[PDB]
């Protein structure tokens, strides 16, 4: 388990802890979501993120970072603004980058 | 096929 | 069995037959539509506009017009902008209106 693996692990949980519901926990589908699969074309969620941090296919704090802010933004383009969705999302977004640094 | 998530 | 009933009634048919799947047909339930009745604060559809005409509840155009326009305008601020719903509503605001003058 390396080191960048350490690291990431802890931001996660880090992160994760912020989403209390599980909002983010899994992929969305269109089931759920109807017409989800017809505006984000590059989706993201945690479980998703943790599976690559397991994988080792993260080579840097940058491309974890990156992968976040890809879940967040998804999320503020699907969701309205007055949701509880949207607004979970670009308030761990702006948090997130700072424990990040 | 209407709406967001809920 | 008045006048206005009368001119009611044909801009009505003509008002619905842009919408061939019956879009604004009934009412919206919270069931199709989450958050909707907290979102949208007074309801309108072509389902309650007929019965509104069939009770003389409209005196002028004025007030039939209204009622229109705040149909498209409930579709217009729920629906997100790409949707087959924000769209038909755009479009039948404007040439509803062209239409009844």
């Amino acid at each position: 388990s390396t080191p960048i693996q350490q690291l990431l692990e802890h931001f996660l949980r880090q992160l994760q802890r912020k989403d209390p519901h599980g909002f983010f926990a899994f992929p969305v589908t269109d089931a759920i979501a109807p017409g989800y699969s017809m505006i984000i074309k590059h989706p993201m969620d945690f479980g998703t993120m943790k599976d690559k941090i397991v994988a080792n296919e993260y080579k840097s704090v940058t491309e974890f970072k990156a992968d976040f802010k890809l879940m967040c933004d998804n999320a503020m383009t699907y969701n309205r603004p007055d949701t509880v969705y949207y607004k979970l999302a670009k308030k761990i977004l702006h948090a997130g980058f700072k424990m990040m640094s | 096929g209407k709406g967001g998530k809920g």
